[PDB]
């Protein structure tokens, strides 16, 4: 065993290097004789004001740099745990990390992986303030600075040529072509693509492909946009009132398929959207939650079946197991999926929420007066949607 | 050698020497005469010989800048 | 010109000179078709089609002897002493690790001069040597422990100082080479990785052979030690989303490069453990990765069935051949001592390898150096 | 011949708004009193109702 034989040569470049045998240093060692390397964390909040406020939005040209900041923001919260010093510790780290560290992000073109670092500092925060930094940099794009405003042009000029040629076909490749886009800035190309669900048909089911190769950053930022597109002011029924909308529909079939497909979603605030709206009483919670129990769920309604299979299903059996077999009923085949959305419930302490607001909700259109028709099918309509989810609690909630 | 050379000469600013190493003395200088040719040799890069040894040129200007040879203002103001 | 200019190797004429090496190994007379037992069972059916693909290949640490293992039977070792691939077969075996179940991975002895450790899939490592003079191969030992489910992968210590076996369900085992083959530690799966039932794809010994590098299911990468017998987690990253699909180290002990089942290719660098550099791979999924022993050119085969070579400094495309009519799942593999590869498939199933007359890319511009001299010195 | 004064430079960090979230729709939603003591002022009486 013997060893491998290089040679130095001092040249001009800065940058260390190293060929098939000859190895380049820079040639005037003495170059960092001024400077000095700063003590532990009072020290970088002081000479960050001079040097990251120069370099502005241009930290994310250097994605080693970003990466090396947002790991002594976890190591610090960690450490200096405690139980005294922690609600000071994390508001120190808020006002940084949005000063100049979420605007580097916006300028970067393919980092899957200089996202994730920065995101695990932000799973310390609440997510009320993890709300307040995403609005404000979709409001500070274009009335503050222009380096900003010329990347967010050019992720929707390529997410808006993707979507075009989305065919069930060509998702092969451009499923990792697509997934890219996203995870590097959601905030610029999330929004053409829930954008064009709403309009066209047939791109849930693309959409929801494409899902399998998020990060956990762009898990967080689908959240915040459906949120957005759901409270965003609309007609929401339609002009005289005997229909609803077309993508009231179109984005209830998204939503109840990311929570079947995609595990690593955590849907838990568009479950108290729906709590909160339902008291108001509303059109869109209340679709969305009719898919939730349809698609996620497998439970089916009693109003097709006949006489012979009305009584297989009472026979408490494995007869019972066929019946459903037969008319599409799937509980028992997906009981890993149903088991996960009634946890969402149940954190929230909301099943007995859920079943007193329907049923009043029920008798609430024995009061109100806009159609004739319509208020006698939305009377059926509460109907099939109680009995309904009451079977997803007796399904699950065992003991 | 050219640093320990130029120190023992008398074309050294004995009492002029004034830093760049602060921020109130950017334009308190030393030797205005060699400041004179070296921003003027830092302004001709038009013929096909001194395109190449423009990198050298320019690197031992910054090693008189450090250690307070030439005052900062006058080459910033001098040179195209 | 441009080659008498610079006298030392620098970043571009290095670029330069590789991007022919590349270019004349896939010539006429620079690649010979190995005489296997499949090629001469796929000759006969061609003149006058059942696949078994290759589950492993690898080289000795000395570069002199190649063991690789079909899929349905045997092993097959071969012997090169200098000359290219015409030499010897040594040996090949039909039942080699058993009768029953088939041969995953295979691992050469750094120390013994000739010592392999086939692993089956039940739960028994069987080490056995293969003669030199005679060509047989003859057990030297079987190893088995408690609570032992089925073995996949083994892997020995560069410097030949440990063993490590693993599960992709349960546990991961230390065997001491220097006293005898003993377990010395076994840790859970589950202590290593937190989140989910997860499974072990690949793994990797550092350079020095103190460090190892597991990648998950769930795109979780742990580094964990092994200094005497203590086998404990230190760090836990999480790369890709996706599979760790192969774990690769520089020679220099710069960088290591992981790739996953997106189009996704990093290299980290090993100080400061952050990503360096981002190889743009849109195209499908990366299957096999490789780097060279100069530690320059870095070969990603992905599952579209075309291979690419590119830099490790830069991360510029230096070539591109597209092998789409064939049915394989093509393997790279670099000689550990000179700049030549074997690549496989070349009908269904196969392996060619690429020479020159010229070992190394340093020895190839030393003489495209010396060709150019004499015509300065004939003006 | 201009005495350089010494920079100074913002040792200062934005503050926050009332607004606890982004929007002012995304906020309005977020106020609805949510309970058990709502349903039950609301569905108060049936026999008073009959």
């Amino acid at each position: 065993h013997k060893p491998r034989l290089i040679h130095k040569y001092k040249t001009h470049e800065p940058f260390e290097s190293l060929e098939l045998n000859s190895s380049y240093v820079f040639y005037y060692s003495e170059w960092n004789s001024n400077l000095t390397p700063f003590a532990s964390v009072n020290d970088l909040f002081e000479n960050s004001h001079i040097y990251l406020s120069i370099i502005g939005p241009y930290l994310g040209r250097i994605p080693t740099l970003l990466s090396k900041i947002s790991r002594i923001g976890v190591a610090d919260i960690q450490k200096n745990h405690g139980s005294e010093s922690l609600h000071v510790t994390i508001d120190k780290w808020i006002d940084y990390v949005r000063k100049f560290i979420f605007p580097a992000t916006s300028l970067l073109q393919n980092n899957p992986i200089a996202t994730s670092e920065v995101y695990e500092l932000m799973k310390f925060f609440p997510f009320e303030k993890r709300y307040f930094i995403y609005n404000e940099m979709m409001t500070k794009l274009s009335q503050d600075i222009l380096p900003l405003k010329v990347s967010f042009n050019k992720a929707e000029r390529e997410a808006k040529s993707i979507l075009k040629a989305l065919s069930i076909d060509t998702i092969a490749k451009e499923s990792r072509r697509f997934a890219k886009l996203i995870s590097t800035n959601p905030l610029a190309s999330l929004v053409p693509a829930v954008k064009q669900i709403e309009n066209y048909d047939k791109v849930s089911e693309l959409v929801v492909y494409t899902t399998k190769y998020f990060n956990d950053f762009a898990y967080d930022v689908l959240q915040f946009v459906l949120l957005l597109r759901l409270t965003y002011n609309r007609p929401a029924v339609q002009f005289d009132g005997v229909n609803q909308a077309m993508w009231v529909q179109r984005l209830s079939i998204f939503i109840a398929g990311l929570a079947k497909n995609c595990p690593n979603m955590d849907i838990s605030n568009i479950i108290t959207y729906i709590l909160k709206t339902l008291h108001n009483g509303n059109i869109i919670a209340v679709s969305i939650l009719k898919e939730l129990i349809i698609t996620v769920g497998g439970i089916r309604d009693l109003n097709e079946v006949n006489m012979k299979q009305l009584l297989m299903l009472n026979s408490g059996s494995p007869l019972k197991q066929y019946a459903r077999h037969l008319i599409y009923d799937f509980r028992d085949d997906n009981s890993v999926i149903s088991s996960r959305l009634t946890s969402f419930f149940t954190d929230q302490s909301a099943i007995s929420e859920i079943i007193l607001l329907l049923y009043t909700l029920n008798l609430k259109a024995n009061t109100q007066n806009s159609h004739y028709k319509i208020l006698s099918t939305r009377c059926d309509e509460m109907n099939t949607l109680l009995w309904s989810f009451i079977e997803l609690i007796k399904h699950c909630l065992k003991g | 050698f050219f640093i320990a050379l130029l120190r023992k000469s008398d074309s050294w600013p004995s009492s002029h020497v004034a830093n760049n190493s602060n921020y109130s003395s950017l334009n308190e200088g030393g030797n205005m005469i060699a400041a004179n040719i070296i921003s003027f040799n830092l302004s001709q890069y038009n013929e096909e010989v001194d395109k190449e040894n423009y990198e050298r040129y320019m690197d031992m200007c910054c090693i008189l800048l450090k250690n307070g040879f030439v005052n900062f203002y006058s080459i910033w103001d001098n040179v195209k | 010109v441009d080659i008498l200019n610079q006298k030392t190797i620098t970043s571009e004429v290095a670029a330069s000179v590789t991007s022919k090496y590349l270019q004349s190994t896939f010539s006429k007379g620079n690649t010979s078709h190995i005489e296997d037992k499949r090629f001469i069972h796929v000759s006969s059916r061609s003149h006058s089609i059942t696949p078994n693909e290759i589950l492993s290949l690898k080289f000795h640490v000395s570069g002199s002897s190649m063991a690789y293992s079909r899929m349905d039977g045997s092993l097959t070792v071969w012997f090169i002493k200098d000359a290219s691939f015409d030499k010897s077969v040594e040996v090949y075996i039909p039942d080699c690790c058993g009768s029953d179940k088939l041969a995953t991975d295979l691992s050469w002895n750094p120390t013994s001069l000739n010592q392999i450790a086939v692993v089956s899939n039940s739960s028994e490592i069987s080490l056995l040597l293969i003669n030199e003079k005679s060509l047989t191969a003859s057990k030297l030992r079987t190893l088995s422990l408690g609570s032992k489910t089925k073995v996949n992968t083994c892997l020995y210590d560069p410097l030949g100082n440990w063993l490590l076996a693993a599960t992709k369900s349960e546990k991961i085992y230390l065997f001491d080479v220097k006293k005898d083959h003993s377990s010395v530690c076994s840790l859970n799966i589950s202590d290593i990785s937190q989140e989910d039932n997860d499974v072990v794809y690949s793994l990797a010994w550092s350079n020095g052979g103190s460090h190892i590098f597991i990648g998950f299911k769930s795109g979780y990468l742990a580094i964990l030690k092994a200094k005497h017998g203590i086998l404990e987690v230190c760090t836990k990253i999480k790369a890709h989303t996706g599979p760790i699909t192969e774990i690769k180290m520089d020679p220099w002990g710069r960088n290591f490069i992981t790739g996953s089942i997106d189009g996704n290719c990093y290299v980290w660098n090993m100080k400061s453990l952050c990503c360096e550099l981002i190889i743009n791979d849109l195209n499908s999924a990366v299957t096999t990765l490789d780097v060279c022993h100069l530690g320059k050119i870095l070969g990603i085969c992905t599952e579209d069935e075309m291979v690419y070579f590119y830099d490790l400094n830069s991360g510029n495309l230096l070539h591109s051949k597209s092998l789409a009519n064939y049915k394989t799942d093509p393997v790279l593999k670099f000689y550990p001592d000179k700049s030549w590869y074997i690549m496989s498939g070349k009908n269904d199933t196969l392996s060619n390898h690429f020479v020159k007359n010229e070992k190394n890319l340093i020895t190839y511009w030393k003489d495209m150096f010396d060709n150019t001299m004499i015509e300065k010195r004939r003006k | 011949k201009e005495k350089i004064p010494p920079p100074a430079f913002d040792e200062t960090f934005k503050k926050f708004t009332f607004i606890k979230m982004g929007n002012k729709l995304i906020n309005n939603v977020w106020k609805i009193p949510t309970g058990l003591d709502k349903i039950e002022q609301e569905v108060k009486k049936p026999e008073g109702v009959y």
